[PDB]
């Protein structure tokens, strides 16, 4: 019970989904980055006809075209405006197209006299409106009637006329100029296959498909780990290795034509003569020796080596057959693939139960934490060449590190790959079969020696098994795209030495190699996971950098990191330690932003002020000047208390006033009638009443600031006095200058200019984008009987 | 002096790097700095003095930003950039000449021309970038 | 001239910046410019002439692009870049030598060698970048 | 030598480009290189000068990284960067002086000072960047 409690305490800090196997589905549901196509041009502005007024305030008989936000939904408060622009950045990133084909958006130009087309239907509406307008220039009208698209099918190019606001043109032009589609051909697909599988003679790869010059594809972002999650992220790395282990288990092949379990069990029982001994565990000795255990051992070993997930050894010391099999396990599997305690325990059991007793040596008094493993001490303390040489190999058979195609790989000693070292193992244990075991009881000695011979006499089968395991490991490792970082994980995969015995005693001579489709599926899953990892890193970094550069100080990067981890699809975020979350936040902060997202952010940042000042429901500030200032004459309002700039006034930032809560300065200035300029995104009341101006109601909207110590309810008055006012006669029929003591800091809409809005958008006429490159590869395999290893000899030679 | 040097270096980099056909990645940071300079200088009135025979000159800044969305720079981009670059270069040269012809005894290291004194304000500190000469 | 200078400047920057162990962020723009130069020059045949004792040399460009998927440049990247850089430097030196030994009364400002006249076509203007000398 | 030059070049760029008010885009790559240098040098002990009257200087590197979150550099960023740059510049000057005063008949081209010998290791090769002098 206590063990379960402690293990649950440890596991609650690991974001691994509790039904480990289910992780496989979550890994295989990750698809390639969804290919986004643009259906209409991106627009933030539209041309709109607005009434205009003469200098005397009388509405004119014609409307004028101005640029207005299509969706005017900007909030009040500077911080809220910056949050709105961050949301706009997220929207643009999510809806950013990966490629564009303008012909899809091309529509008939009604006024064209030469069968002209334009992109998009909004451009057609704008062009018709300008064409029908009476105030349009004759030259502009004739150009609309004559402007033409140019479709060059031989060159695969299309140019269309478009009407776009300069910001809209900037966005659409960036989309057109920076598409993610690359030309696709058979050379690209052939090089997409892992290089070591293309060189493997056991796999026949053919290109029985013809790719047109119009074929396209999007390159996966296989950038290596920028977060270095293998370093100082114990829980996240545990989860990553667990997911990789599950996937590798899914792709490891199944053994065929194993030795009959009944025959091998009877052989082992007859040789060991357990019933004749006095062992308290007579039945348990041969339990777990079956074909299922052998397959489980094969899968566990190869998957653990592929995922670089630490393994623990579970064995019963009294079962010396398990130790004899563990000798082979330590011969073939690198010693650093096991948790130090398990390796030490297994090696010490082997030393103190078999090897040292064999040579009449005093049992080793091994001290935990010794820099030397028990086998390292035994190598120096044992004089026999066979056993000492085998011990030397087992001591020095750690993984070697090599970078292939930019991917770090953990590779085996060449003696493991060809299976030759098994001979040495055999040699060593053959010596152990001839040893006296000086003081050991003779029946137990006979049983131990006969088990040693049980393993020894399978030399050919064990060489074949070692070669098969190494070949499978290499072939599946060719499909790994992320660096194989070796880290001792928090939790391990428990490997039963009885399963090792099953694999050693039941392996036949049926070569089983990964299917070409299995290799392609494994490589595709790895590529999808790596690409999603990189893309979500890019998204998180872009959003964090945008929030910091937008001065969104109340933004919590914790939510961004949680969303990033959730989109990685393999983390239960509820079990991520907080220190690791904050370390992830810091490391994400240190990364630079990806070029495309950074360019989009630069566009939004440079156009922020123009977009905000185009809003009709927020003003940029309010000047309280207790002198009487004439109402300005503007074509958009008539008379209006509009400030073109804040020059000549002390500026109080309303956001800073809200954040600090110190209203002493503002209160002192309002009480003493000190001219000031309150700066910040403010809602305003449009007042068309001349009587309101005479009553001076615009100067009565600031006492609530002092009363409530709030600035969120500040709604300055913006007078709009023109002939449409019910009391405009007061302006017209009397000799006076309309004045006010307050002005609203706001901008005037930009006029629509046809010359500045007409652009030519250029794209390709058509192409087809492909996702599964490996579907273009016809992959066959040789007969397993004829499968060869790296040394050009058959994987299994016992035949 | 730092702001004046930054203006001059931005203009020199614009002349050297804004060339037809060049990848925008070769000028992205330069275009960002140039747009920052335009934003900081916009809406400001400057006067270069009438000391000696140097004529009084007035300078206004109401320029638009440069594009940032092309894969390669074209002729239109270069001409649009040059129109602004010529004005900015003329302003910088006139400010430099106005500062070069003035001297003071109490504080000779501080700016002498009113244009450079204005440019020494905090609001122009944004223009400052790489000081390598 | 601008294209030839841009080739020389790109090669000098590749020699100086593409070094083992350097961050890819230190060369991203340089790598993009280098790859653009490779794309533009690939598939083109040049001849540096036999004027005087200068030997006739034929230049063919079939080079792979430099990778863009590293965090720090390694030995493989540097060697792969250096082979191409050596070939391009030899080509540029030969083109410069061919141009230097030529003159004309009519259009002596215009290119004289066949290689530089070919490089004056629009299909090479993409190579053009920072002109700071 | 290349690592020492890269240290000096990074420090010169930091002194010239990390200035108050400058756009972060003007330093972003430089900030990445600077942080790489800080990470590489952190946790390393150096000793310079035991020949002639050159004093024995001991150097420890425990510095925090520069931020990447600002739009324009401010006073705090510049002060932190300046402190780190001052320490690194003093270290580089002392290492250069230590190397300049030594000589060898056999391998005079090879590093002579222990600091440069340590810097010639692989663990410092990451510091290497643009070699343009």
């Amino acid at each position: 019970h206590q063990k379960e409690v402690q293990y649950e305490i440890l596991q609650k800090t690991i974001p691994t989904f509790e039904p480990k196997e289910s992780i496989l589905k979550k890994l295989e549901d990750i698809k390639p980055e969804q290919v986004k196509k643009q259906t209409k041009l991106f627009r933030i502005f539209e041309p709109r006809q607005l009434p205009v007024y003469r200098a005397n305030g009388e509405k004119e008989l014609r409307n004028r075209w101005y640029w207005k936000l299509k969706r005017d939904t900007l909030p009040d408060g500077d911080y809220d405006v910056r949050e709105y622009f961050l949301n706009l950045y997220d929207q643009v990133l999510t809806e950013m197209p990966d490629y564009l084909l303008l012909k899809d958006m091309a529509v008939e130009n009604k006024n064209s006299r030469d069968a002209g087309k334009v992109v998009d239907s909004e451009t057609a509406a704008i062009c018709d409106a300008i064409f029908q307008d009476e105030e349009t220039e004759g030259v502009v009208r004739r150009f609309i009637a004559e402007m033409r698209q140019r479709v060059q099918a031989d060159r695969n190019v299309v140019n269309y006329p478009s009407i776009l606001h300069p910001i809209d043109h900037a966005f659409n032009e960036y989309f057109l100029q920076h598409q993610l589609v690359e030309p696709l051909n058979n050379d690209i697909i052939f090089n997409y296959i892992p290089e070591r599988i293309r060189n493997d003679v056991n796999y026949i790869l053919n290109m029985d498909r013809n790719l047109p010059s119009t074929a396209r594809y999007i390159r996966p972002n296989l950038l290596q780990d920028r977060l270095n999650l293998h370093d100082n992220f114990e829980s996240l790395w545990d989860t990553i290795t667990t997911s990789n282990y599950i996937l590798a288990r899914s792709v490891v092949p199944d053994l065929k034509e194993l030795v009959s379990t009944e025959a091998q069990i009877q052989k082992m029982s007859q040789d060991l003569q357990l019933e004749a001994l006095t062992i308290q565990s007579e039945t348990q000795f041969l339990t777990g020796i079956n074909s299922q255990a052998a397959n489980d051992c094969f899968k566990t070993l190869i998957a653990a080596m592929l995922s670089q997930r630490t393994m623990s050894l579970d064995f019963v010391t009294t079962n010396y057959m398990s130790l004899i099999s563990g000798m082979w396990l330590l011969t073939v599997v690198p010693n650093d693939m096991f948790i130090r305690e398990s390796l030490v325990a297994c090696q010490l059991a082997i030393i103190n139960t078999i090897i040292y007793p064999a040579f009449g040596m005093q049992r080793m008094h091994y001290r935990n934490g010794d820099p030397q493993t028990p086998f390292q001490i035994a190598e120096q303390q044992i004089q026999n060449f066979q056993v000492a040489n085998w011990l030397h190999f087992v001591n020095n058979n750690q993984f070697r590190q090599v970078v292939i195609d930019g991917v770090l790989n953990q590779v085996l000693n060449d003696n493991i790959r060809n299976g030759h070292v098994v001979n040495q193992l055999m040699e060593a244990l053959m010596q152990l079969s001839r040893q006296q075991f000086p003081t050991m009881p003779v029946d137990y000695k006979r049983s131990i020696q006969r088990g040693i011979l049980l393993l020894s006499n399978r030399l050919g089968q064990l060489v074949d098994l070692t070669r098969l395991l190494a070949y499978n490991y290499e072939t599946l490792m060719a499909c790994i795209t992320m660096n194989m970082q070796h880290v001792q994980t928090l939790t391990t995969e428990k490997l039963q030495l009885t399963s090792v015995t099953s694999l050693c005693m039941l392996i036949g001579n049926a070569t089983v190699i990964p299917s070409p489709q299995t290799l392609f599926h494994y490589y595709n899953v790895n590529v999808n996971f790596h690409s999603n990892y990189n893309e979500r890193i890019n998204d998180a970094v872009a959003i964090i950098t945008a929030a910091n550069r937008l001065n969104l100080y109340q933004k919590k990067m914790k939510s961004i990191v949680e969303d990033f981890l959730k989109r990685l699809q393999i983390f239960d975020i509820s079990r991520v330690p907080d220190d690791q979350m904050y370390r992830l936040r810091d490391r994400l902060r240190l990364l630079p932003v990806e070029i495309r997202r950074l360019d989009i952010f630069n566009l939004i940042l440079m156009n922020m002020e123009q977009i905000e000042r185009a809003s009709d429901k927020i003003a940029q500030g309010v000047i309280i000047a207790y002198r009487d200032m004439q109402l300005e004459r503007d074509e958009m309002y008539g008379y209006v208390n509009i400030a073109r700039n804040l020059d000549g006034f002390q500026q109080i930032n309303l956001e800073e006033l809200m954040r600090t809560g110190d209203y002493a300065q503002i209160t002192n200035m309002l009480l003493n009638n000190q001219p000031v300029a309150l700066v910040g995104a403010l809602p305003f009341i449009t007042d068309s009443s001349v009587i309101s101006l005479v009553a001076k109601l615009d100067a009565t909207v600031f006492a609530q600031i002092v009363k409530l110590r709030k600035v969120d309810t500040l709604k300055p008055i913006l007078y709009k006095i023109n002939s449409d006012s019910n009391d405009f006669y007061l302006v017209a029929n009397y000799d006076w200058v309309p004045t006010s003591t307050t002005k609203v800091y706001k901008q005037i809409p930009q006029q629509f200019d046809f010359r500045a809005s007409m652009h030519m958008l250029t794209s390709n006429l058509t192409f087809t984008v492909y996702s599964d490159l490996l579907a273009f590869v016809s992959a066959d395999t040789v007969e397993p009987i004829n499968a060869v290893a790296f040394d050009n000899m058959r994987i299994m030679n016992e035949l | 002096m730092d702001v004046l040097y930054s203006l001059s270096k931005t203009l020199k980099d614009a002349r050297d790097k804004i060339v037809e056909g060049t990848l925008y990645s070769n000028v992205s940071d330069l275009i960002q700095q140039f747009n920052q300079m335009i934003i900081t200088m916009n809406g400001n009135e400057f006067q270069t003095g009438g000391i000696g025979n140097l004529p009084i000159r007035n300078w206004n800044f109401d320029f638009g930003l440069l594009g940032t969305t092309l894969l390669n720079l074209d002729a239109n981009y270069v001409e649009t950039a040059r129109n602004t670059i010529d004005y900015f270069v003329d302003f910088v040269d006139n400010v430099c000449m106005d500062e070069m012809v003035r001297e003071s005894q109490r504080n000779g290291i501080a700016p002498q021309s009113d244009s450079l004194r204005k440019l020494s304000g905090i609001k122009f500190k944004r223009i400052n970038f790489d000081n390598s000469s």
